[PDB]
């Protein structure tokens, strides 16, 4: 039930700033070979150590097919080490609180007051969307993306 | 003194090279080290030789 | 200073030789070549040794 994007297995590395206060962003994306289904934890991006999110656009394609869509995505700081490939991973909703995007291919920004206040840890953490509510009948190969304006060396 | 010794593996570098003149500073692959541990306990056994009878 | 190399192939000579004492001043074959190009580019990649902690 783990979808390890290229940014978590180590195939594609993530940029880390070489200064303090210098924002950094990278388009963490997937090409979902299968179709999203309830319970999937799409490990898409990693947030480097000593960095905190500052602003986050979540950009996804059209993940529904029929009328009255109900797919909901929540984004959180996943607990386990990077690229563990273990179903025991928990995920969360620190970044996005069950965003309604996915019913139509669109762009959403971090509208929560908890996305901008995230503590830092000296070890890499993986940022992964989870399909909280199951999608309406119908889906296909689409690209879920999440750019993550994080900054290193805060206080 | 110890009851546990840990030894590490340094896995290969897997990543994408930056073709052309794309800037590479700041996109630096992190060395991944994997850990393992072995633990030591005693293993004893005893045999008996009967009595004086 | 160059971005692409273009080497050449000298294909064999073919034609009909002139037997006997027939004059030969215009029946001259031409040297035909073939060309292929290779384009160079830059690749590089970097690894971070870590912090001082």
């Amino acid at each position: 039930a783990l979808i390890q994007s290229d940014f978590a297995q180590g195939i594609r590395m993530t940029p880390v700033p070489d200064c303090a206060g210098d924002v950094t962003a990278c388009r963490f994306d997937i090409t979902l070979k299968n179709a999203p289904a309830a319970g999937d934890i799409i490990e898409l991006g990693v947030l480097p150590g000593n960095a905190v999110p500052v602003e986050a656009i979540l950009d996804v394609d059209d993940l529904d097919t029929g009328g009255a869509p109900t797919i909901t995505l929540d984004v959180g700081i996943m607990s386990g080490p990077v690229g563990k490939n273990d179903p025991a991973r928990t995920c969360g909703n620190e970044l996005f609180a069950a965003s309604t995007v996915g019913q139509a291919g669109g762009v959403v920004r971090a509208t929560a007051s908890s996305a901008f206040r995230i503590q830092k840890a000296e070890d890499h953490r993986s940022v992964g969307v989870k399909v909280a509510a199951g999608p309406a009948t119908g889906a296909a190969g689409k690209t879920i993306a999440l750019i993550l304006f994080y900054v290193q060396g805060t206080s | 003194a110890g009851d546990r010794v840990s030894f590490d593996l340094s896995v290969r570098l897997r990543g994408q090279p930056t073709f052309g003149d794309d800037r590479v500073e700041g996109k630096e692959e992190n060395l991944k080290f994997y850990t393992d541990e072995v633990i030591i306990d005693q293993v004893r056994h005893s045999v008996s030789a009967g009595g004086r009878m």
